[PDB]
């Protein structure tokens, strides 16, 4: 179901990740919960989505904002989506 | 009152007057006393599904009841709105607007309360009743 | 109900006996017996209509307030078809600071009645604009004074204050002059507000006698 | 029409913040900021808007501050306030204070309020 | 399987600002308009909230009797005389017979002042500039009077509990029935110019078009009530002063339109030159404001003369009368409409709570009600007849 | 943020209050050319927080309307008739004075005053009247970048001779030195402006290969301030330059680019041309009043001056040193005014 | 009971049942925005009900006593596809499989007598016995044929080219070449014959109408009949609900 490669997506994401404040130093990549890894806030998830809003020309259901929890989830959401 | 129109007109008509003043917009019917009847009649149905014994039914009767005597002795229209003080068209539309909040009342039921309510009233008495003589 | 002009001449009676006395004297226990559950206390006072009559004054909880206002419009013997304003008086003194009060005409009964709803800083008022179409004004005016907010308004917004006032200033916490002060700056060429300064402070003068007694 | 087979909000804060930014684009356009800021920079600021009243748990507080964040956000939406007003009151700000170079001070906090004024409660303007 | 139908959509959110021929005042209007014809209205107002009610609080209640002046500059005899007359139902105050009638015929008086200025500036308004010039020499006349009463043209703060502050100059009451001997002939004048004439009638006829049971529901008053068909006035139905001596007819109209306004102001204006008639023959003899010296500030040789009176002197202009705790709404037929006081007194020398009832507050609220489908040369029209005053709107 | 005292003696004991417009700040400051871009923001900064300004202008009551609006009641005093050959004028109005600042200065030579006159005669009777007096403690003469004694231009040289007389008398004095400021009333980006749309032929002198450090007016607003507030400035000359430094090519093409221009309207009018077209003006100029028409762009004095880099010595006093970042004038706030007047999706 | 917002209005004058003293049921009408739609040469029996979202193709049969209903969902008949004598056709709402409820019927349907087809895929050239119930979701495939007596379960499929019987209906035998060749398409141009036979022998107007207009010329010739127009007393009523429903307050 992968529209567009894998590891492309992944590289973007984290670069995004990257940008916010913290989410950073020893550990920045998959299997990282936003907010029981990273110390990232609940808006500063929401934030982080829209930025990936911009860089993917692809809009995020609320309720699936609900469902997303990690990284992986992120870039999977992402990458199911046609339009990407 | 004084009527500000420059063109003549007869307001012992009784229906040059209503027209003049504006009753149509109230409503477009000519409200007749069987029409006045008619709406106390349907009020009065309308209230039973309010209890028996509850203070605002009786209100409701008791009102309805004075209104249809005045409309029992005055056999003119005219004279049921003198006795009034209303238009008979605004005396019919007011059974309608008792009848708009019968559901509004019967939802949270305002006559239960417990037989110990008691709704402490603070009366004002003035100065001018004692000073002048008591 | 309506008042609309019946009579061409010699209608010079302020009102018919009947329809006097039933509102000079019975119309609270009137109120109070019809609709117990509504009414907490009542208080009969000086007029707001006249200086020799006396018109009553009705404390009734937020809850029943739309219930109660729906009762007084429409009822036959009582017609209140008009609110005349709605209004709130701050008693920080009071655990339920606030004092909501309604003002309502009977053209029919030639009354004036006045309904009390007192609540707090967090408890919302339900909304009376589908009882009376003017009430939604003076309860965006209410909201923005004092900050009581009213549940289920059509639009609740400040209407007096400035865009991006967040205080209430009718609040008795509220300094007269309030925080912030408006100026323009040349280096910016806009109009910004600022801190407040004053060049003369304002002057409270305590003209307050031991000996007096009205004082409540 | 059945078979066996047939049948087998303590984040309203977090869906404001989403309302407030999926609408900044909006008011980008409106009022004519997109050359003096960038989406993402509005974005950082309204998280600080937000944040300044985390103490707060009672939920009927709760609800009357995300009401009266709405109302900030719909003046801005609206057009009741201005572009100059925009610009005074988030954008001029944010970028003063990456502007800022400043000394790392050697002396106390209390040593620096000390010498600046008898009163520390009393505020300063044009610091 | 039977076809669905589309609709249209609206857009030109337009900004109508502060407008020169337009109810005096400075008016943000937005408007949402289908085309040519508005669908919403909405007022920004806010513009001239100067905080009255808050500064009130701050003040004695001698003086806040400047503030009502200000409220309304078009009427402020009518807009102190709430105020004072919601002090004296608290305090219990009876005033003097004199003063009763001076207050009624000086609220008379602006009165028609009011009405002159705003029909014609609604006639101003359409485009028609000389009733609106015709108007100011009599308004100047009226003014004249004022100053002699007062000292001040417009904000006279002449009003006072208990009475008037000072009593009637000699030589006024033959200016005023010499001023009421020709504005009959003067108003005539005027109405030829507006009534009859076709272009008016185009503009005016069936715009603003109100029925009784909708101006109750917003809570209007006065010539909005009484155009539509509505006997009802405070004057009469609820006197505040000698008015119940005063003989005069109610004006009533029916359509509701802003022909029938209009025409109702001018009988108004007529109503008034009548009461000002029998106040002039009727005036009595003796006290303008009351005996009591507790309420009321002692004269001045009697200051000087007597120890008692200077200590009243003293405290009633330092620390003013204690009002006992009560509340009140006082309101009176102002020429706008119904203008109420709800006064919150806890027993002290300052108002605890002063809420202002705004008669153009409902009407200007009701602005969308009556603008609806109308055109954006019609919300000019619509704004005089409801006549909004916007100081007197935003307290 | 922690406000810093206007080092000035004694000023702990005159000075109270926040800091704005109604608080008292123990400065009385005169500022010669009040009227001018430069001093009417000068004078914003120094009466915003509190302090009395004196402001000296030569008859005209229309141009000094917007410092009347600068500070609160009695505090910015506007002295009527201002002459620099006036001695007994310029010592009333720094009779109360502790610090005083020049910002006098003229683009371009007429016949009542030259060059010589305004940019060195007035700085040291100026520098003598202030060093007889004693009250005043500090002083801050504003020049241009460029100025140099060994400089083609006559403008830039006479600027830097009348500030080494200003060094002589008074050698307490700090010389700010900004480069082409940029600001809604300034003549750098108007004067250009100008010459790109309402001009025949746009004539840029050699190629733009001049490099300017341009710096927005609120920058060196803040650097006066900066000076005044730190006594150990004095005796000082700050290089005011900008953050960037660029080429007069890239910014005629920016703002042909900000603008949206349909093309390029600049010529290569390249030096010993302009040095033989304006020659004979400038002698026109000497011996005729002020005309809009011909101004700073039209003179072989501006031609010398754009064929050399005005960029700020290696070695220099600058921004850093005040604790200034100062704000990039090709983006942001600063060219707003330029990007007013068309962006493409304008008009 | 008044349905206010219906396509053609309200109903100014309803009639009881008691109160008729004729049938006066319609073979085809129409169920508010629901309109069936039906060719020329489709018959329908007297006695046969078309209500609802019911489209006819060209040769199709309704016979006596057949109601097909299409008041919940689509119901669409192809070409030569006959429904027999009480043979009830209807819709669902939905269908628990979750695919669409619409009941479509291929060409070359022969509907027996009594059988019942609700939210069914009915394929080409197929025959449903006698009193056969095929259930919501139940798809038959072309070529196929379901004895009498035998019911379909919900969301249940028959192969094509099979003969299936049983309650639990089960596989019998594999229908042979010439079966489904000619003998199932045989049995629907049977029926259309007889259709065509029964349709040329019917009046365009016949002859019942008159009985009724003898008590409307009486009512007319008493000066009891009344002149109504129906179209202003439904925009009248129609104003006044609207007034009556902006007035009320709960
Ligand atoms: N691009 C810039 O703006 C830069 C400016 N500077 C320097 O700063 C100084 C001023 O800058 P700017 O303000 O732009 O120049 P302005 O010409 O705008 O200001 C000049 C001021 O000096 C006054 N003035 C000029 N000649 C006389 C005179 N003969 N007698 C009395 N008053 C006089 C003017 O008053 P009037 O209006 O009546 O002439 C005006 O108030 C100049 O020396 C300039 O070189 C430094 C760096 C760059
Ligand atoms: C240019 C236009 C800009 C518009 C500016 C709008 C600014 C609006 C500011 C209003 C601020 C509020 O609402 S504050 C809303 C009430 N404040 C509360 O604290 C309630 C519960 N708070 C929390 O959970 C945490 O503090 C929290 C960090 C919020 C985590 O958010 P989540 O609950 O998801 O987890």
């Amino acid at each position: 179901s992968s529209f567009l490669p894998k590891e492309e997506v992944e590289s973007r994401i984290i670069a995004q990740v990257k940008e916010q404040n913290l989410a950073a130093g020893i550990k920045v990549e998959l299997s990282s919960r936003f907010d029981k890894d990273l110390g990232l806030d609940s808006l500063d998830k929401v934030e982080l989505l829209i930025s990936l809003e911009e860089d993917f020309g692809v809009e995020v259901p609320d309720a699936e904002i609900d469902k997303i929890h990690t990284v992986e989830d992120a870039v999977n959401f992402f990458i199911s989506n046609p339009s990407s | 009152f004084k009527a500000v129109a420059d063109v003549e007109i007869d307001f012992s008509n009784r229906a040059v007057l209503k027209k003049y003043v504006g009753v149509d917009h109230l409503s477009k019917e000519q409200g007749t006393k069987a029409k006045f009847i008619v709406s106390l009649n349907s009020l009065l149905e309308a209230v039973k599904s309010v209890p028996e014994t509850a203070e605002y039914r009786k209100a409701i009767e008791a009102t309805c009841q004075y209104r249809l005597k005045v409309c029992g002795e005055n056999n003119s229209d005219a004279a049921i709105e003198e006795v009034l003080d209303a238009h008979l068209e605004e005396l019919i539309a007011e059974s309608k607007e008792e009848l708009r909040i019968l559901p509004v009342l019967l939802e949270s039921k305002p006559w239960d309360v417990p037989a110990d309510y008691s709704a402490p009233v603070f009366d004002y008495v003035d100065a001018s009743t004692i000073l002048d003589k008591k | 109900s309506y008042c609309y002009a019946r009579k061409m001449t010699d209608k010079d009676y302020i009102a018919y006996d009947n329809i006097k006395n039933f509102g000079d004297n019975y119309l609270t226990d009137y109120i109070i017996k019809t609709v117990p559950k509504y009414v907490t206390m009542a208080v009969n006072g000086p007029a707001q209509s006249s200086v020799l009559y006396q018109e009553p004054t009705i404390y009734t909880t937020p809850e029943h307030i739309y219930a109660l206002c729906a009762f007084l419009r429409d009822h036959v013997n009582l017609q209140y078809k008009t609110l005349i304003d709605i209004t709130a008086v701050d008693y920080p003194e009071r655990s339920a600071r606030f004092e909501v009060v309604y003002h309502l005409l009977s053209p029919r009964l030639n009354n004036r009645i006045r309904i009390k709803v007192v609540v707090d800083e967090v408890t919302s008022v339900p909304s009376v604009s589908r009882i009376w179409n003017a009430a939604n004004w003076f309860e965006r005016e209410t909201w923005d004074m004092f900050g009581v907010f009213f549940s289920n308004h059509p639009d609740l917004r400040r209407v007096l204050t400035d865009y991006g006032f967040t205080g209430h200033p009718l609040r008795k916490d509220f300094p007269l002059t309030g925080y912030t002060e408006v100026r323009y700056d040349y280096g910016k060429k806009r109009v910004i507000s600022e801190p407040l300064e004053l060049t003369q402070e304002f002057r409270y003068f305590d003209f307050s006698s031991p000996w007096d007694t009205l004082s409540r | 029409m059945t078979s066996r087979f047939a049948y087998v909000t303590c984040q309203k804060a977090r869906n404001l913040y989403l309302e407030a930014c999926r609408c900044l684009p909006f008011i980008h356009r409106l009022h004519k900021l997109e050359e003096i800021t960038s989406l993402k920079e509005m974005r950082l600021i309204i998280k600080d808007k937000f944040r300044v009243n985390s103490p707060v748990t009672d939920s009927r507080v709760t609800d009357l501050l995300i009401f009266k964040g709405r109302e900030e956000l719909e003046t801005y939406l609206f057009m009741y306030k201005q572009r100059h007003h925009a610009i005074t009151e988030y954008i001029e700000p944010y970028q003063i204070k990456k502007l800022l170079i400043e000394r790392k001070s050697s002396n106390s906090a209390f040593l620096d309020s000390f010498y600046e004024k008898a009163y520390p409660l009393v505020h300063s303007k044009y610091a | 399987m039977k076809p669905l139908t589309p609709s249209k959509v609206s857009n030109f959110t337009i900004n109508f600002g502060p407008q020169h021929p337009a109810a005096h005042g400075v008016l943000r209007l937005v408007l949402e308009m289908d085309g040519e014809i508005i669908k919403r209205a909405d007022p920004h107002i806010g513009l001239l909230h100067r905080g009255t009610e808050k500064l009130l609080e701050y003040k004695t209640y001698n003086q806040g009797i400047p503030y009502f002046d200000r409220l309304d500059y078009v009427s402020m005899m009518c807009m102190e005389h709430s105020y004072v007359l919601a002090i004296e139902q608290l305090l219990n105050v009876a005033v003097p017979l004199r003063g009763q009638y001076i207050r009624v015929l000086f609220s008379e008086i602006t009165r028609i002042m009011n009405h002159i200025l705003a029909i014609t500036c609604h006639s101003m308004d359409v485009g028609a500039l000389t009733p609106f010039l015709w108007a100011f020499e009599e308004r100047e006349k009226l003014f004249e009077f004022y100053e002699r009463v007062s000292g001040a043209r417009m904000h006279a703060a002449y009003f006072r509990v208990g009475g008037v502050a000072q009593d009637l100059p000699i030589g006024l009451l033959r200016d005023i029935y010499d001023w009421s001997r020709q504005f009959a002939s003067r108003v005539d004048e005027m109405e030829e110019l507006l009534t009859g004439n076709r272009i008016w009638k185009e503009r005016t006829i069936d715009v603003g078009l109100v029925t009784a049971q909708q101006a109750w529901d917003w809570g209007c008053s006065g010539p909005i009530l009484r155009g539509s068909g509505i006997d009802w006035d405070l004057r009469k139905n609820q006197p505040y002063d000698v008015y119940g001596r005063m003989d005069f007819n109610v004006p009533i109209a029916g359509h509701g339109d802003c022909y029938d306004r209009y025409l109702v102001r001018v009988q108004e204006m007529r109503e008034s030159l009548r009461i000002i008639y029998q106040c002039l023959n009727e005036m009595p003899d003796g006290l303008y404001k009351t005996p009591d010296q507790k309420v009321s500030p002692p004269s001045r040789g009697q200051m000087k003369q007597s120890m008692e009176s200077l200590i009243h002197h003293f405290k009633l202009f330092s620390e003013g009368y204690h009002v006992p705790a009560g509340e009140t709404y006082r309101a009176v037929e102002a020429p706008k409409g119904e203008f109420g006081v709800y006064l919150v007194s806890r027993g002290g020398n300052r108002p605890y709570r002063c809420k202002i009832r705004s008669p153009g507050y409902a009407h200007l609220q009701m602005l969308d009600m009556v603008a609806k489908g109308a055109m954006l040369a019609d919300v000019v029209t619509i704004i005089g007849t409801l006549d909004v005053v916007f100081g007197e709107i935003d307290r | 943020s922690t406000l810093k005292p206007f080092d000035l003696n004694a000023n702990n004991a005159v000075r109270n209050g926040p800091g704005g417009r109604s608080s008292i700040g123990g400065v009385v400051a005169t500022v010669f050319g009040a009227n001018g871009f430069i001093g009417s923001y000068v004078v914003n900064e120094i009466s915003k927080r509190g302090n009395q300004v004196v402001c000296p202008y030569r008859c005209n009551e229309n141009k000094v309307q917007p410092l009347k609006q600068m500070g609160d009641l009695g505090q910015v005093v506007l002295l009527p008739e201002f002459d620099i050959h006036d001695d007994e004028y310029i010592r009333r109005a720094i009779s109360r004075s502790n610090v005083v600042i020049n910002c006098v200065g003229i683009r371009q030579e007429t016949k009542n005053y030259s060059y010589k006159d305004v940019h060195v005669d007035f700085p040291t009777r100026l520098a003598k009247i202030v060093a007889e007096s004693g009250k005043v403690e500090r002083f801050i003469q504003v020049s241009e970048m460029g100025a140099d004694v060994s400089h083609a231009s006559r403008r830039l040289q006479t600027k830097a001779v009348g500030d080494e007389a200003i060094m002589k008398y008074i050698p307490d004095a700090t010389i700010i030195r900004p480069g082409n400021v940029v600001g809604i009333e300034d003549y750098f980006y108007n004067n250009l402006i100008f010459q790109l749309s309402y001009t025949i032929v746009a004539p840029v002198i050699n190629n733009g290969a001049n490099k300017v450090q341009p710096t927005y007016i609120l920058d060196v607003a803040d650097a006066v301030v900066k000076i005044l507030k730190d006594k150990k400035t004095s005796g000082k000359t700050y290089y005011l330059g900008g953050p960037e430094t660029l080429t007069m090519r890239q910014i005629y093409d920016h703002l042909i680019d900000t603008l949206r221009l349909s093309n390029d309207d600049t010529v290569n009018l390249r030096y010993e041309l302009a040095k033989m077209l304006y020659k004979p003006l400038d002698t026109l100029r000497t011996k005729l009043p002020e005309f809009p028409f011909l101004g700073f762009m039209m003179s072989s004095d501006y031609a010398e001056e754009q064929v050399a880099d005005s960029v700020a010595p290696a070695g220099s006093l600058g921004y850093k040193d005040l604790s200034i970042s100062p704000a990039k004038v090709t983006e942001g706030l600063a060219i707003e005014g330029v990007r007013f007047i068309r962006v493409g999706g304008y008009d | 009971v008044n349905f206010y917002d219906a396509p053609n209005g309200p109903a100014v004058e309803q009639v009881k049942i008691e109160d008729e003293w004729y049938n006066r049921q319609r073979t085809e009408f129409n169920i508010l925005n629901k309109q069936p739609s039906k060719a020329d040469d489709v018959f329908i029996a007297p006695n046969a009900v078309v209500c609802g979202d019911v489209d006819l193709y060209q040769k199709v049969s309704i016979f006596f006593g057949a109601v097909v209903r299409g008041d919940l969902n689509t119901i669409r008949i192809g070409e030569n596809s006959t429904i027999l004598d009480k043979a009830v056709v209807h819709a669902a709402s939905t269908s628990p499989t979750g695919l669409n409820a619409a009941t479509i019927i291929g060409s070359n349907v022969t509907v027996e007598p009594h059988a019942v087809l609700r939210s069914c895929r009915i394929g080409d050239n197929c025959i449903v016995g006698a009193r056969s119930v095929v259930c919501e979701g139940a798809i038959m495939h072309p070529e196929s044929v379901l004895a009498p007596g035998s019911v379909l379960a919900p969301g249940r499929q028959i192969p094509s080219g099979e003969l299936w019987a049983g309650s639990p209906a089960k596989f019998v035998r594999k229908l042979t070449y010439y079966e489904t060749s000619n003998v199932i398409r045989e049995s629907a141009e049977h029926y259309y014959d007889i259709a065509t036979g029964f349709r040329n022998e019917t009046f365009d107007h016949g002859s019942a109408w008159r009985d009724a207009e003898a008590y409307r010329q009486k009512l007319v010739d008493y000066k009891e009949y009344n002149w109504v127009n129906y179209r202003e007393q439904k925009y009248v009523m129609r104003l006044q609900r609207d007034a009556a429903e902006l007035e009320k307050l709960l």
